[PDB]
RNA sequence: UAUACAAUUAUCAUAUUAAAUUGUUAAGUGUUGAUUUAACCAAUAAAAAUAUAAAUAAUUUUUAUUUGUUUUUAAACACCAUUAGGUA
RNA sequence: AUUAAAAAGGUAUUGUUGCCCACCAAUUUUUAUAAUAAAAAUAACGUGCAGUAAUUAAUAUAUUUAUAAAAAUAUAUUUUUUUUUUUU
């Protein structure tokens, strides 16, 4: 592993790789990888009532 | 006792798998000597599982 | 939670260590952790994070030039609404309302 | 039983004690449920010393045995209506008297898998034994099991 | 922390669970 | 006043509680994070009618009368009578079937008891655990396709249907058991799969039921991001329901197909066989079709009837051909996308565009 | 080591080594899956 | 099973209200407790221990 | 049952009132007889002390 | 202050505190007895009493006792002796 | 400067197939006083016991839900300060 | 004419006259400058005596407190030393 790539560490290397890992790869199941915390108890407080057109 | 960790262990775990595998090592909260009988309608007078908070 | 559990790795020892700290390690990172939480009391440190913002960038409280500690350093600059009632806030924290929850006091609170 | 209770009463004057049990039993039956027995005892001395209405302690008192038959919604009305009653210092619930500790327990059961309507037919007698109960009701017991399975048809095909 | 160590600490046991932990 | 403000003081653990202060009780989330403050008028009927009591359909009475008319002839000869032998075992097929009663005892097997024990065994007798399993077998009958169907679509919705209500009502009374929130949303979650099944198998059922039980709030699709990349229609080629069809009762195929030799598409061949396919439109579509169909009799009329004023836009529009960016058409000008082919060109030479992408690619 | 490399218990078979790379990049340009779109070597 | 009808109440309460009335010429029941409690003469006062 | 006993006052709160009438049920082990099987370790260097004393 | 009847400071005798409950005969303790011996005639009460405690002592009851009437101890420390005792 | 982790068992912070939730009981006055503590000081002291079965396994909850901080002392113990109180 | 044996811990390494811990000055160096920025090198001066079951055992979280190590309380816990009723 060059030194330049990432941060001055090895180990930054990888953790950008597991960016890039197959089985990792971002689904319908899998979201927001990279940024899940800044999304966490978002919308806690909005109250959205559901949508019903049927009975 | 810590030489039988292991046998320990295996209880704290059940009472994980009961509360949908999540507060390991977490006990209910002690309540007071008469926390039944001193609080009014609405609030809790038993103490809850710990997942139930 | 928010805060930090721990500062640095505590939890080092060599594999199947069968605790997860040593006395030892686990003594040297309570030092620092010791040291960060005393100067937080000291310089009464004040966070805050406001509804319809972007919540990981928190307006430092402490640093605002009502609340400010020091009298040299320039504060920080908030808008003159939103600083208003963040003063506001802190001030009415202080002190237990009956019929309200006990929530815990300092003095470096205030 | 489908519900049974133990009602600890303070021993007054029989006009009182009969007007109690009338309330309590009207209490029963306009919340439609039925009384499988109500049966008396008499006045004993607990263990327990129980403080009346008149914060009076007392030595004595009369049990009384309710076995109920309620929908188990309605029974909190009529709970809160015999605990809420001047005469009763005391009452214990029995709701587990359709699925009593002794059974369905690692296919403990012959022949079938929780036969429910074993322990709903029986009494709370025979579910829970008395101290007097000794070996011979193991006697009684079959004169009245074998004499039983004998007339049993014949006495329900005559109508 | 204190990049160095202090204290000269040289324990010489080698417990077979911190050597190879893929068997144990 | 104005935004909630959490004050944190970070020597504490966590900050303190917000100024407005939020409700004291918090809000109960569906599965998709959508809230419900209480049963829908629906459900609550569903609830009321499950409480006070069930029935056994007569339905049921009709087909056993049609099916095994000797046994329904016995039965017809022996009422009031007390039975030896229960001739009326094809009609309860399942322990389950049999709700009218206690412990599953069929309606006629009470004929020579007591009135007493009648009462004792009756509804108003059950639990509430009881009347529950009451109602959903009630509708597990209805929509079974034989008597020990469990499995199948329909009957997996309409149960977890009403295990959703129960768990839902729960939850108002009793605010925190955080068990029962997560039973509730997976069975919700369990709802959305057999739901999502039952529209491909059948689809009428999966609407009664829709109406019958008021669960439309589970078929919501999530959130936008992953409804755009077709993630919530992909979920029936999982099932493996996506081929499923069986059009020839509904949608003649004929014009569904392109032609591979001609290349034309399908509303190519559509037109040639003078089929029309084509979704109900909403007032949209109708009304941006129908302002465009006319677009040449407008025209028709302005320059007839109204020559200089057309003269007048048609100067305006030769002499712009020769001013301009472009006067002739080139892979340059021709660029359906300028902004992005040349994107070395948008900070510095060309200030038009300020990003690079507007559309899909 | 808590924190550091994972490191094997006993060596890796060299033969597997070499079944498990039938697939690689080197074998994939001498099948020819890249498409040539441009000059490449003089 | 004797279920108690509304109708049958009061009689039924008085015949096990005076099952133990403090005179009999025949031996007595015990308890559920297996006790044999006080006789109570009539009006429930206790006459005999 | 010991409380439901105790809430409907058929049993006290402390103590046992049975005591004495129940020591028929237990066994009551006599040191004159030997237990094969004991944890009681005075029991068996009694006997021991007894046949050797023989 | 109210104090449990095994506490240190239960039963006090000073110029404010008085004793609580029924005290003679039919009394405070009255279901609350642990114990009951009947004299036997020509009995020393001191057998009597060594017999009790030998009892108490031999079954650890006394010992248990002893130990929570006294300090409080978190259900941690409680679980840790409890357990450490069983083992040994 | 470039130059080959593991995949059979690895302790600090990215949870996930789960049955819970709800129960109105106890305890209290006789009288003239050194209790508790290693030691100080304030100063009525007694007390709050019951529930199993049942809930089916997996496949699109990750912006949702969730991990011992909690109204009411006119109720105590306990803890904190020290006779003024705080908290419980 | 009034006796002793057998179970035990070390951050030291010829080992307690052993080591170590924070504040309190100078300076060196990087930066995401919070009473008096943060972090790292460091060999003064002055307080003490926090740690090595270590003079009220320690460790982790929580809350409070503060010349400085740290201390008080609420929970978990042994990387602390053990004391052992198969119905009396
Ligand atoms: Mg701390
Ligand atoms: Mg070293
Ligand atoms: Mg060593
Ligand atoms: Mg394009
Ligand atoms: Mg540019
Ligand atoms: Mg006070
Ligand atoms: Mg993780
Ligand atoms: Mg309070
Ligand atoms: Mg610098
Ligand atoms: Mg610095
Ligand atoms: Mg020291
Ligand atoms: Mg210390
Ligand atoms: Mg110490
Ligand atoms: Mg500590
Ligand atoms: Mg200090
Ligand atoms: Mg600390």
């Amino acid at each position: 592993i060059a030194h330049w790539y990432c941060g001055h560490k090895f180990r930054h290397r990888f953790m950008r790789d597991k960016r890039f890992h197959p089985s990792l790869q971002a689904s319908h199941d899998a979201r927001n990888r990279f940024s899940k915390r800044r999304h966490f108890k978002t919308n806690r407080w909005n109250y959205q009532q559901a949508y019903r057109d049927m009975p | 006792p810590h030489d039988w960790r292991h046998f320990y262990a295996q209880e704290k775990l059940v009472r994980e798998r009961q509360q949908n595998g999540h507060a390991y090592g977490r006990r209910p909260k002690q309540f007071s000597f008469g926390a039944r009988y001193v609080k009014t309608d609405g609030y809790g007078k038993r103490p809850r599982l710990p997942y139930n908070k | 939670r928010w805060a930090a559990k721990f500062y640095g790795q505590v939890t080092f020892g060599p594999r199947n260590y069968p605790y997860p700290s040593s006395r030892w390690l686990a003594r040297r990172f309570q030092m620092k952790k010791h040291r960060i939480i005393k100067r937080f009391r000291f310089r009464r440190y004040k966070l805050a994070a406001v509804a319809n913002l972007p919540f990981a960038k928190m307006i430092r409280v402490g640093m605002l030039p009502e609340l400010k500690s020091s009298k040299t350093k320039r504060g920080d600059v908030v808008d003159p609404t939103l600083s208003g009632q963040l003063v506001s806030a802190v001030k009415n924290t202080g002190e237990k309302r009956k019929g309200q929850r006990t929530r815990p006091k300092s003095k470096y609170q205030v | 039983v489908f519900y049974s209770f133990v009602l600890v009463m303070k021993p007054r004057q029989r006009r009182f004690t009969s007007q109690a049990l009338r309330e309590i039993g009207v209490a029963v039956y306009s919340n439609g449920g039925l009384i499988r027995s109500i049966t008396n005892e008499g006045i004993m001395r607990p263990y327990s010393r129980f403080r009346d209405a008149d914060n009076t302690p007392l030595t004595y008192a009369r049990y009384i045995i309710l076995q109920l038959d309620m929908g188990e919604e309605e029974m909190g009305k009529v709970d809160k209506i015999i605990r809420e009653h001047q005469d009763v210092l005391m009452a214990l619930k029995l709701n587990n008297l359709e699925r009593p500790v002794g059974i369905r327990s690692g296919n403990k059961e012959l022949q079938a898998a929780y036969f429910p309507l074993d322990t709903f037919t029986r009494l709370e007698e025979e579910i829970n034994w008395s101290p007097q109960t000794s070996a011979d009701i193991y006697t009684q017991l079959e004169m009245n099991w074998k004499e039983f399975s004998r007339t049993r048809w014949s006495s329900f095909l005559r109508n | 922390l204190k990049t160095l160590d202090v204290r000269e600490y040289r324990p010489l046991a080698m417990p077979i669970e911190f050597r190879f932990y893929q068997r144990y | 006043e104005h935004p909630a403000i959490w004050l944190w003081y970070p020597w504490r653990m966590n900050p303190e509680p917000p100024t407005p202060h939020m409700p004291q009780r918090r809000a109960l989330k569906n599965v998709h994070g959508a809230v419900f403050n209480d049963l829908t008028p629906v459900q609550k009927k569903r609830q009321e009618q499950m409480l006070y009591g069930v029935n056994i359909p007569e339905t049921r009475q009709m087909k056993f009368e049609e099916q095994h008319p000797l046994l329904a002839g016995a039965l017809r000869k022996l009422e009031g009578q007390p039975k030896g032998f229960p001739f009326w075992y094809r009609k309860y097929p399942t322990r389950r079937h049999a709700y009218e009663y206690r412990f599953s005892i069929p309606v006629e097997m009470l004929d020579g008891y007591n009135d007493d024990v009648k009462k004792a065994l009756s509804k108003g007798m059950m639990s509430i655990q009881e009347k529950q399993f009451a109602q959903e077998a009630m509708y597990m009958e209805r929509y079974a396709e034989h008597d020990f169907d469990t499995t199948s679509p329909a009957v997996l919705a309409v149960k977890r249907a009403l295990k959703c209500r129960v768990l839902r009502n729960h939850l108002l009374t009793n605010p925190h058991n955080n068990i029962i929130k997560t039973v509730l949303a997976n069975t919700e979650r369990k709802l959305n799969h057999a739901l999502r099944r039952l529209r491909k198998v059948d689809f009428k059922k999966y609407w009664e039921i829709i109406r019958d039980h008021d669960v439309q709030d589970i078929l919501q699709p999530p959130n936008l991001v992953t409804y755009r990349q077709g993630s919530y229609w992909k979920y029936d080629w999982n099932a493996g329901l996506a081929i499923s069809t069986n059009l020839a009762d509904v949608m003649d195929p004929r014009g569904l197909n392109g032609c591979v030799e001609t290349g034309r598409s399908r509303s190519e061949v559509a037109r040639d066989l003078g089929l029309s396919y084509t979704r109900p439109l909403h007032e949209n579509e109708k009304k941006q079709l129908s302002h465009q169909a006319v677009y040449y009799e407008r025209l028709a009329k302005f320059k007839m009837e109204q020559p200089e004023a057309a003269r007048a836009m048609e100067r305006e529009r030769f002499v712009r051909k020769f001013s301009g960016m472009f006067v002739k058409m080139d892979i340059r000008s021709g660029a359906p996308d300028f902004p992005s082919t040349y994107r070395r060109l948008l900070g510095t030479k060309v200030v038009r565009w300020a990003s690079k992408r507007h559309g899909p690619n | 080591h808590r924190s550091g490399k994972a490191r094997a218990f006993v060596f890796r078979d060299p033969s597997l080594r070499m079944m498990r790379a039938g697939s690689g990049y080197q074998q994939l340009r001498r099948m020819g899956m890249p498409m040539q779109v441009g000059m490449g070597w003089r | 099973i004797n279920y108690v009808p509304h109708a049958q109440l009061r009689e039924h309460i008085d015949k096990e209200l005076d099952k133990y009335v403090a005179g009999k010429n025949e031996p007595y029941p015990l308890n559920f407790v297996g006790q044999m409690p006080f006789l109570e003469d009539g009006d429930g006062n206790i006459v005999e221990v | 049952a010991k409380a439901q006993a105790i809430r409907i006052g058929l049993y006290p709160r402390f103590g046992n009132p049975f005591w004495f009438r129940s020591q028929k049920f237990r066994p009551k082990a006599y040191q004159e007889n030997y237990d094969p099987t004991t944890y009681s370790t005075k029991r068996t260097v009694e006997h021991f002390a007894y046949n050797w004393v023989q | 202050g109210g104090y449990m009847m095994y506490h240190r400071k239960a039963m006090g005798t000073m110029k404010y505190s008085k004793w609580k409950g029924a005290h003679g005969g039919i009394s405070h303790f009255y279901g609350r007895t642990p114990m009951v011996e009947e004299v036997r005639p020509n009995e020393p009460i001191t057998l009597v009493d060594r017999r009790i405690m030998h009892y108490v002592h031999h079954s650890r009851l006394r010992h248990f006792q002893l130990f929570r009437s006294y300090q409080e101890k978190s259900n941690s420390t409680e679980c840790k002796l409890r357990e450490g005792e069983m083992l040994r």
